């Protein structure tokens, strides 16, 4: 247990839904909250619902005032703020970010430094669960240039999967798409991720995405809150989530949430994360680790009844998973009926998607038995802008039957 | 339709009318000294009574309202220094 | 269950209606409820669940000042609209680290910053752009919230500065009654952002900062609070010059363990043999017998910029061999000898002068800090200034006096004019304004003149607050009522005299050197009272005690020392102060455009209420009025709509 | 016959200065419209003198008098006021006469650098030295304003104009 870790006041460095979800967290374990803001955000909800709030990043960009450590530092550090939470997206997989949040004495409530430089690098995460003894995708041995990855596909075949250690990919169906398609990645990471490296796997056809919930505490003890099945994406961006898997029989469910265990176990990992497969006639294949909260936990707490987000910040403050926080054994896990999360965005179906923006006239929420909201900005007088991203409202549902 | 004097919003000398209704009773007149939760009027919504006290101790600047006089909310109703 | 529901109550926002989310809310707080074990008649049997808190609300207060200005306008200038103004320019220094003056009276106490100050070859400084610049220039109207943008940079930027003026004098009634903020407040903010400047005050001996006749625990306990509060250097002064106001305060700031400095207040003319009432010797007389008091620093004040050149010179060097203390000489650049007369005194040994920066000297103000390093630089004897940072912070001070052009006294220029009537800045303008309220503003040549002769009526006497206010009273009074001298001393006895000079006359004031004209004096008392000893000592009793649970009963909460010296000082100001506080809440924070014009129509402010709290407010709408005068605006605060009601005065007084 | 302006603060110290250099003539403005970027005051002048060895040749009372009418009617000049009558020592630094300091401000407004011309000032003390250092009166002062103006519009450093 690190020194520093009991917290009076806590800071988020985020935004919007993910940032009213931990405000919500926090009041509940009577931790008192601090927002920061960009100015073009500053008619955002996550700014009037903390106990006190501070904008960021003055005369940058919007995304980069969010982007930006030192500023975010200082804020927790003027405030008197104890702890971090990084939400997700923006910094929350920044080894930087985190490195200099506990060396400023803060407590970053997220994974120790090692597993976000293990994880956030997903060749380096693929190292860690062949070493773990979890199956992966045949993949190039490291990083590779044009002939490794040329290689590759003499090897294996197409298609294959092109993709950035930081993503941020590009599928190869031959050797013209493996030159413009290795070019085009090159630049998308050097260019939204700062680095460009690149590596190489097979390209499953038709997999399901299947993820677990992991929590670990600082004492040892991991536990899953079993998986969600992600596999309702558009350009491999996921649209419908939702758990469990109900598709797929509870024992292969079960070996896969199993395998997520052994690697989490394997590395020690602390706190809230998420592994992520491809499933394929009855195998699975590690793709990933998430080493932070994803905007899907909603639906793994409504078929547990456990909080994940009051579960990372107890974590945080160094509390056992079982003795203090509550939890019980793995196989006392509960697992209450189904789940699903739809986002509603701005998104323009009938304009390719892209964003709208303007002023919203009118917004009138649903409620009543299975429904649960949790809203970005959203509120009727509220101004849309292009500069973030285009959620409204995060809708989940719940019922005993899927079909319910 | 001569509109009445409303109460400005957020001004704590100044007493509007919560509720529609009418004046029964006036109890104070310009200049009187005053002490907090002291009764200064009272009026009726519904032919319910309530009791108009003073917010806090001072002198009553005016009254803006006359027995029996009808009202809607936020008419002014008296002021106090 | 329990928290989250004490969550979501909390989180509701709903306004227009009226709800029972603060019964809600007692229930689940209470033990019965959270233990399971209620019954049918735990709420008819606690009667702890009915009380409920005042719902906060700074919000509306801050609507409610920016729709009251917005409409109506700032009280006593033009209701105009709002300029859109830059943000003042911040300067880029070049910091040296050095100790100061402050630092050693800390360290090692104030008989070592007198020989700091000795051992200093260069002449220091003190800056005045905090205090008497504004008070001359800008009827004292200078804003905390301008003051806090550049303090740090003065700190940081100018540590070779003996002190810098900064309270005292008018600002003490004009922060409470036309500023809406507290002295005390300025001083603290200011105290914290500039821990490495000694913060200097100007102190009335009988009164410290007030107009009544205090008792010597009142003045005791107001060093006392001042010193603890961060005043270091203590300018004590007194309208005659007459010591015996002085003595008390002198020992008291020494018993604090602060820096005292003992005034002369310079009138007349050293170089005229035809006035020897004020002659070389009466100043060296009264020098010794201020350095006597234990007094570490004498202070010359010439408060109406009398001193002339050559003046100063022979001034200075006979008092510097007449005393070992340092002499601290302050000027006004009003005859625009302001510089000359510094250098001058410079030649003389002076061991430091009082100056403003650039963009608030001149004219009735101090001389331009900067103007002096650059007179001195190359001579025998500099200044003691970083003047390039000083040029960088006058571009701060440059943009924000743009913000105080209602407050404007005129333009700023020399007026020689001075030599012959004599008025500080002050006493001009106010005298310029009385002459307008009673429709002589035409005649005020002749009020000018008749200051002059009233001033030698009454003996020739020094004139600054409040004894200027005795001559400009009666010049007034005679022009208005066409008198002459001869006049007075005919019909006097049927007249009555304005209440200053009654004062005066009574002894209120003090005593004056070579005393009153004795025939006017009976003339004008009549069958009142008159003293001949320090009026301090007839003053009403005062308990702290007492006055402390008073003014507890009054506010409604405990007041700190700081306040209830306040109340005694400035009793009726101070309580205005609090409901003006009650009514539209700290106007101290807002940017002073706002504070003096309020909004224009699709404006966006931001109010920095508290560390982590700005109220975003943005002016929608402003409503015409209707027949009574009620106007609506509608504002967003915050990402709500808010409705708010003002009343138009201009629709009221038609 | 030395002439000046109080740009700085220091007119009368200098003036004072030459005279008792034995300066022949000054040139003085009015005190209501002296100071500043004008000339030092005529009354003050006088008055500097008065106690000295030399004095000032006018009747100091009439002019006086004189400076009331000039007071009433600078007043309906507000509108063309260059700003608030104050010293400003950075003079000594770019060398500017008075227009050049307000014309310049206007050009810079005009083509949108407004906020920048503390730049522009300093850019103008580094034109003149590239000049060759140069006497800075109208229009080689303009020379040297447009240089400047010219320089920051277009981002050049010296460097740059060379290379
Ligand atoms: N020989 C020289 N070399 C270089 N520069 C010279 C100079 N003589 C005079 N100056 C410059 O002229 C300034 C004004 O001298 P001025 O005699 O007109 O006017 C003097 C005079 O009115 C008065 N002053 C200085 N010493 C005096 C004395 N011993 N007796 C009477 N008055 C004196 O103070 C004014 C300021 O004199 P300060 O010396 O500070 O400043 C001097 C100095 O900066
Ligand atoms: N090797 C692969 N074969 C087929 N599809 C893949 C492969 N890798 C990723 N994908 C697709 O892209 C989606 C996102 O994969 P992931 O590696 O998590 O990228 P991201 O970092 O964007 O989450 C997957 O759900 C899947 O649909
Ligand atoms: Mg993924
Ligand atoms: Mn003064």
């Amino acid at each position: 247990v690190p020194r520093g870790s009991h917290m009076k006041k806590l800071l988020v460095a985020n935004r919007g839904e993910i940032a009213v979800r931990v405000f919500r967290a926090c009041n509940e374990l009577g931790l008192s909250t601090v927002a920061v803001y960009a100015r073009e955000d500053e008619y955002s909800v996550h700014r009037f619902k903390a106990d006190e709030s501070y904008l960021i990043g003055q005369g940058k960009k919007p995304i980069d005032a969010y982007l930006d450590i030192d500023d975010i530092i200082r804020v927790a550090l003027e405030s008197g703020a104890d702890a971090i939470h990084p939400g997700y997206g923006l910094l929350s997989e920044n080894l930087e970010f985190a490195t200099k949040v506990r060396a400023a004495g803060l407590v970053f409530v997220g994974p120790e430094l090692h597993h976000l430089d293990i994880f956030g690098d997903k060749i380096k995460a693929k190292a860690a669960a062949d070493e773990a003894k979890v199956p992966g995708i045949p993949g190039t041995n490291g990083a590779v240039d044009i002939d490794g990855a040329l290689e590759f596909a003499k090897t294996y075949g197409y298609p294959v999967m092109i993709k950035a250690a930081l993503g941020g990919m590009r599928v190869a169906r031959n050797d013209a798409e493996m030159h413009d398609g290795y070019a085009r990645a090159k630049s998308e990471a050097i260019g939204a991720f700062g680095s460009g490296e690149i590596y190489v796997e097979k390209y499953i056809e038709n997999p399901k995405h299947i993820e677990v919930q992991i929590l670990g505490d600082r004492h040892g003890n991991i536990i899953h809150l079993h998986e969600r099945d992600c596999s309702v994406q558009r350009r491999n961006q996921k649209v419908i989530e939702i758990a469990p898997a109900v598709g797929l029989s509870p024992d292969f469910r079960n070996e896969i949430c199993e395998a997520a265990v052994k690697l989490c176990k394997n590395v020690g990992y602390v706190n809230a994360g998420t592994v992520e497969f491809l499933v394929k006639d009855d195998k699975f294949y590690f793709i990933e680790v998430n080493p932070r909260v994803q905007v899907e936990h909603t639906i793994t707490e409504l078929i547990t009844g456990v909080d994940i987000v009051q579960a990372q910040i107890l974590i945080a403050q160094g509390k056992d998973l079982h003795r203090e926080i509550g939890l019980p054994a793995q196989s006392e896990i509960p697992l209450l009926g189904s789940a699903i999360q739809c986002r509603i965005t701005t998104e323009d179906p009938q304009n390719g998607f892209l964003p709208d923006t303007g002023k919203i006239d009118t917004y009138r929420s649903p409620g009543g038995f299975g429904i649960r909201l949790d809203v970005g900005n959203a509120y009727a007088g509220y101004e849309v802008t292009p500069y973030f991203d285009s959620l409204l409202v995060k809708v989940c549902t719940f019922a005993n039957e899927f079909s319910d | 339709v001569v509109a009445k004097r409303k109460a400005e919003t957020g001004n704590p000398n100044q007493i509007g009318a919560t509720m529609p209704g009418s004046v029964l009773e006036i109890l104070v007149k310009a200049g009187d000294k005053v002490q907090k939760g002291q009764a200064l009027m009272v009026t009726e919504a519904m032919k319910m009574e309530t009791t108009i006290e003073a917010p806090f101790d001072g002198e009553i600047v005016d009254l803006h309202v006359v027995k029996g006089e009808a009202i809607q909310t936020q008419d002014l109703l008296i002021e106090i220094n | 269950s329990v928290r989250k529901m004490d969550r979501v109550l909390h989180e509701f926002r709903i306004r227009g209606v009226k709800t029972n989310i603060p019964f809600l809310i007692n229930v689940i707080a209470n033990e019965n409820f959270t233990s399971g074990q209620a019954t049918t008649t735990f709420i008819d049997n606690t009667p702890s669940l009915f009380n409920f808190p005042r719902l906060r609300d700074r919000g509306t207060k801050t609507l409610h000042y920016l729709s009251m200005i917005t409409v109506n306008g700032f009280p006593g200038i033009e209701n105009t609209e709002k300029r859109h103004f830059e943000e003042p320019r911040q300067p880029l220094l070049n910091l040296e680290k050095k100790k100061t003056a402050k630092n050693i009276l800390d360290e090692q106490g104030a008989d070592a910053v007198v020989d700091y100050v000795k051992n200093t070859k260069e002449v220091l400084l003190t800056d005045t752009t905090l205090r008497d610049a504004h008070q001359s220039l800008l009827a004292t109207r200078l804003r905390l919230q301008d003051m806090k943008g550049i303090a740090q940079a003065i700190d940081q930027g100018l540590p070779e500065l003996f002190s810098a003026e900064m309270w005292g004098g008018a600002t003490f009634d004009v922060a409470y009654r036309f500023l809406n903020e507290s002295p005390w407040y300025r001083l603290r903010k200011l105290r914290k952002l500039m821990p490495n400047t000694m913060f200097q005050m100007l102190f009335r001996g009988s009164n410290a900062v007030g107009y009544q006749n205090y008792p010597d625990n009142v003045i005791e306990e107001f060093i006392r609070v001042a010193a603890h509060e961060g005043i270091d250097v203590f300018r004590i002064f007194d309208s005659l010059n007459w010591l015996p106001q002085m003595e008390k305060s002198i020992q008291a700031v020494r018993d604090n363990g602060k820096i005292a400095e003992a005034t002369i207040c310079y009138t007349g003319d050293i170089l005229d043999p035809s006035r020897p009432k004020y002659n070389i010797q009466y100043y060296k007389d009264l020098a010794k017998e201020l350095e006597a008091t234990g007094a570490h620093i004498l202070a010359v004040k010439d408060m109406a910029g009398l001193l002339k050149p050559q003046a100063a010179y022979r001034l200075i060097s006979e008092l510097k061999d007449t005393v070992d203390l340092p002499i601290h000489l302050h000027t006004h650049d009003t005859s625009g000898n302001g510089i000359i007369t510094y250098s001058a005194a410079t030649q003389a040994g002076v061991d430091i002068i009082d100056v403003a920066t650039a963009s608030l000297a001149g004219g009735t103000s101090q001389p331009s800090m900067q103007s002096i390093y650059y007179a001195l630089e190359h001579g025998p004897r500099h200044a003691s200034i970083n003047v390039k940072n000083a040029e960088q912070i006058d571009h701060y001070w440059e943009d924000v006096r743009k913000y105080y052009a209602p407050f404007e006294a005129g333009i700023t220029s020399p007026q020689t004019e001075v030599y012959m009537h004599e008025m500080p800045g002050g006493q001009y303008t106010n005298l310029k304004s009385q002459a307008a309220a009673v429709g002589l503003g035409h005649r005020f040549d002749e009020i000018k003149q008749m200051y002059r002769k009233v001033n030698m009526m009454f003996g020739d006497i020094i004139k600054v607050t409040p004894s200027s206010k005795v001559v400009g009273d009666m010049a007034l009074f005679m022009i208005q009522n066409d008198l002459t001298e001869e006049d007075v001393y005919a019909r006097g006895n049927e007249l009555n005299f304005p209440e200053s000079v009654v004062s005066f006359f009574r002894g209120d004031l003090g005593q004056p050197v070579g005393g009153f004209p004795e025939k006017l004096q009976k003339i004008i008392v009549k069958d009142k009272a008159v003293i001949t000893d320090r009026p301090g000592l007839h003053a009403e009793k005062v308990d702290f005690e007492t006055v402390k649970a008073d003014l507890e009963q009054k506010i409604g909460y405990e007041p700190g020392d700081h306040e209830v010296i306040s109340y005694i000082m400035y009793p009726q100001v101070f309580l205005d102060y609090q409901k003006m506080q009650r009514e539209f809440g700290a106007v101290t924070l807002l940017d002073t455009p706002t504070f003096l014009h309020g909004m224009r129509l699709n404006e966006k402010i931001e109010v920095q209420i508290e560390k982590g709290k700005t109220l975003s407010i943005r002016l929608d709408e402003i409503g015409e009025p209707d027949l009574a005068g009620n106007r609506v605006l509608f504002f967003n605060l915050n990402g709500q709509r808010r409705e708010v009601v003002i009343n138009d005065q201009s629709v009221q007084a038609q």
